[PDB]
DNA sequence: ATCAATATCCACCTGCAGATACTACCAAAAGTGTATTTGGAAACTGCTCCATCAAAAGGCATGTTCAGCTGATTCAGCTGAACATGCCTTTTGATGGAGCAGTTTCCAAATACACTTTTGGTAGTATCTGCAGGTGGATATTGAT
DNA sequence: ATCAATATCCACCTGCAGATACTACCAAAAGTGTATTTGGAAACTGCTCCATCAAAAGGCATGTTCAGCTGAATCAGCTGAACATGCCTTTTGATGGAGCAGTTTCCAAATACACTTTTGGTAGTATCTGCAGGTGGATATTGAT
């Protein structure tokens, strides 16, 4: 009964938004949804970490610009930095 | 009311991610950009696997992706290889690889 | 009467189980042997089908990884055969002895 | 006809291991080479894996206790939950 | 000109109950610092996570019990247990 | 007024422990055992590398315990190794070790 | 500010007799001519992954002095810890 | 004229190294590698002096546990030469590749 | 070479395990609005310690020599691959029950909050001491013969 | 074996870098005491889903044969170790000045309720279909001669 988030919903969305007519097993889905969680995890854990080192008390998108770059390879950190940055500014510019 | 997901442009959920970083100790506050950022960055890597695992699928005659197109899609990217350099994608297998003095001779 | 050389059958099984994804141990061989071990920790345990599953996984995981760097081993010495002494040194390098 | 469990894991099954990891000639004393690594494996995981269960005063393994005895063993495994 | 805490004193303290007549080099003092630090931090985040595992918002000597047999190899662990235990009944009788 | 050092029995910082639980942002709450178990095992292990720390000073007919006596203690030791296993003690050198094929003779 | 040197070659200050130093130390006793260019080469590579993430925690803390805790930092973060720098 | 034959004094450096603690290459040919690396990153970054020698300590430990790793192949090979192919295979098994 | 045995590749077929759409529901996110607390940028400046430098102190670069190591060649005999199948262990799927997990409850122990006491850090100034590195000079270790 | 070069091992030995010592301060811990909230333990139970087992399936233990791999032996050729020699580069100790970091002032931003609307997950239910394997038939690959 208890309930049970997951990514998947989210998951399959973005599935659909980039190969529309293919689609996904549950044991993939779970491997997506473990991938989520492993990379958030990652990121807050080093957000956190540059946070402390700092004496500040706020985990700002300026430390998960960091941790991004601490954590992903060059290209891909890249462009989810590029990614990051925009939904930013488009949820700012955004009554 | 509008959905910051949506504010965003943004499919992953920004609430939840919120959510998630307070209730995870990480700091004791943040920032209202940040959840927004961070959902950001986990859609797009979500997009770039998914991406090439649909490939994979395509390539081997396939339209629904399982485990091992996740797998050939990670080990054939390097930098998706290397921040899943330390991963174990359950059901995955290896890619096909003999090393070639083990390969008959001609 | 026909017969395949020494090796030959033995690419077939490479090329065989590197296009698959099956688990190449026998499950319930694999649950006994879990329980077992579990057994000198506490005593009656039940086990989750899953967390069975998920032992399985990484140990084949895990021990596939463990053979390949075996064969650079047994080939880094200019042989094809892999020996104790393979998996030994493949071990100590990865910071496991 | 008594046996061992550890020796339930089979010279075909390790042969097969081996195979996927790209092995064409395997030695004899490899079998049980392998098997005393498995079992060093296992160890390791399971005691964290119990470490686990015991904690949440459950008397079953669930397979979260086993993601996580994996991911701090540094072999994190997806597919299971977490 | 802001206070820079170390454990220094309290190895030293421990250092004379050890070895009453051996010193220690400002650099040994300064491994021994981190060393403490270091393990610290593992036993902590150990019980951190422990904790958010059985969903519970509270650190206590049980979480970090468990950290210390997650963490420590065998026999360390073992003695580790006991000078714990001792230290939280000692401590629990006397208030 | 005893300090919760001296009520555990111990010379470790109680005070100080239970404080930086609190900072460190480890969980919402901070049980009263928590910071006497952990500075009692803080204060276990220092005692045991010290220990061994000083037997190598003495074995080196030296007084004062320095970085080397720390790397000799820990390596020479099966569960410190391990549980220093991927720590880097400055000034410490290697562990005496040469491999039998490369002394001389036979 | 009036010039300042231009950097470059530097690895070549990673001298043959250091690298034998280091061998020795590792137990080594015989080195092959072409060690010394791959051990410059290996060198190379743990000194940019460490000094990248070091200079990355510098940036962050908006300073211009990369300090001896960047780079224990940055070293806690590939797993090659340290002791006896404040880390 | 006297000679000590190839080996001996290789033996003997060994037990010498083996035995101290101080860094091995030279502070200033060092520090300047660490510039020159920072620079190609970031243009007008100053150095702590503990900075750099936490680079160099962190460095010296890491090539002299890499050249044991690399001892071991050679000797697996049946040499007691080093080589890049087995520096190579060392950094292959530990993950570094 | 040709030839025949057996593995592999492919096109097409189909039942069903497992993917999906569709409805009703609710508790619990997720958000919107109003009342309040503060974390940290800014604007300034003491002052530690970094880049820079001149003289002094010792390690590196080079070329020659040949000892002995690597890598090539060959070979014998040891050891693991290939082989075929019915015994026997594993797989499958059906069935009581153990314990995980949902729910309610209630207080031992948590935080918050305000004065009260203590102490661990530094900073200024002083005397002490373990050993790094110099010395000579008796005890090995090595390699020629 | 015995002889001689040259590294190695002590033992003592004076300078000093860094360790230890006190006397003062003090901001900030750490403690103390009462007022307030609550997390989670304790206990009862419902229903997954887990261990057991019968019947069905289908992989492995088995011994023989011998192909071809491993490791032993031999050795030419050459690379890397030792060392001499000539001298460049690094180490060391001294100094104005950049930037860190110490203190204080202030508001844009976050926390905190509270109240209002929602969506994501579940669960009953029925509805759908991609593809694992089956088949059968051509075609490639391997090994025999
Ligand atoms: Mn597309
Ligand atoms: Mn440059
Ligand atoms: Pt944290
Ligand atoms: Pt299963
Ligand atoms: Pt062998
Ligand atoms: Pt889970
Ligand atoms: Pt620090
Ligand atoms: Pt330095
Ligand atoms: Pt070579
Ligand atoms: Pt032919
Ligand atoms: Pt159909
Ligand atoms: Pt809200
Ligand atoms: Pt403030
Ligand atoms: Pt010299
Ligand atoms: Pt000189
Ligand atoms: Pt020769
Ligand atoms: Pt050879
Ligand atoms: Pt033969
Ligand atoms: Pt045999
Ligand atoms: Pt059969
Ligand atoms: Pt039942
Ligand atoms: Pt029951
Ligand atoms: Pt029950
Ligand atoms: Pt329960
Ligand atoms: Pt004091
Ligand atoms: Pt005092
Ligand atoms: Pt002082
Ligand atoms: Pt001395
Ligand atoms: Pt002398
Ligand atoms: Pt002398
Ligand atoms: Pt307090
Ligand atoms: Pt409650
Ligand atoms: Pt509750
Ligand atoms: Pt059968
Ligand atoms: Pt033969
Ligand atoms: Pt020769
Ligand atoms: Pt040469
Ligand atoms: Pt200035
Ligand atoms: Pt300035
Ligand atoms: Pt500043
Ligand atoms: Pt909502
Ligand atoms: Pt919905
Ligand atoms: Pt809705
Ligand atoms: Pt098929
Ligand atoms: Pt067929
Ligand atoms: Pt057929």
């Amino acid at each position: 009964k208890t309930r049970k988030e997951s990514y998947a919903i989210y998951v399959y969305k973005v599935l659909k938004q980039v190969h529309p007519d293919t689609g996904i097993s549950s044991k993939a889905m779970s491997i997506m949804n473990s991938f989520v969680n492993d990379v958030f995890e990652r990121i807050a854990g080093e957000a956190s970490r540059l946070a402390h080192y700092n004496k500040r008390s706020t985990i700002t998108s300026r430390e998960i610009q960091t941790a991004v770059r601490l954590l992903l390879p060059g290209e891909l950190a890249k462009h989810a930095v590029s990614e990051g940055t925009k939904a930013v500014t488009k949820y700012t510019s955004a009554k | 009311a509008k959905t910051r997901s949506s504010r965003a442009g943004l499919q992953f959920p920004v609430g939840r991610v919120h959510r998630l970083l307070r209730k995870g100790n990480y700091a004791e506050r943040v920032g209202a950009g940040a959840p927004v950022y961070l959902a950001a960055v986990l859609e797009y890597l979500t997009a770039e696997i998914l991406e090439l695992a649909g490939n994979a699928a395509r390539d081997n005659k396939k339209t629904r992706i399982i485990p091992r197109h996740l797998q050939l899609a990670v080990r054939n990217d390097e930098e998706l290889n290397k921040l899943l350099g330390r991963v174990t994608i359950a059901q995955g297998g290896v890619l096909p690889n003999i090393q070639s003095v083990l390969l008959p001779k001609k | 009467p026909h017969r395949y050389r020494p090796g030959t059958v033995a690419l077939r099984e490479i090329r065989r189980y590197q296009k698959s994804t099956e688990l190449l141990i026998r499950k319930l061989p694999f649950q006994r042997l879990v329980r077992e071990i579990a057994q000198d920790f506490k005593t009656d345990l039940r086990f989750q089908s899953s967390a069975v599953m998920a032992l399985q996984e990484a140990s084949e995981a895990y021990l596939v990884a463990l053979f390949e760097d075996t064969n650079l081993c047994a080939i880094h010495a200019k042989r094809v055969t892999i020996m104790p002494k393979d998996i030994q040194l493949a071990r100590r390098i990865r910071g496991e002895r | 006809v008594l046996r061992d469990n550890i020796q339930g894991i089979t010279k075909p099954a390790i042969r097969r291991l081996a195979r996927r990891g790209g092995v064409k000639r395997i030695s004899g004393l490899i079998y049980e080479e392998t098997r005393g690594v498995l079992k060093v494996f296992l160890e390791n995981v399971i005691r964290d894996a119990v470490t686990y269960t015991e904690h949440a005063k459950r008397k079953t393994v669930t397979a979260m206790d086993v993601v996580y005895a994996l991911k701090r063993q540094g072999r994190t495994l997806y597919g299971f939950g977490g």
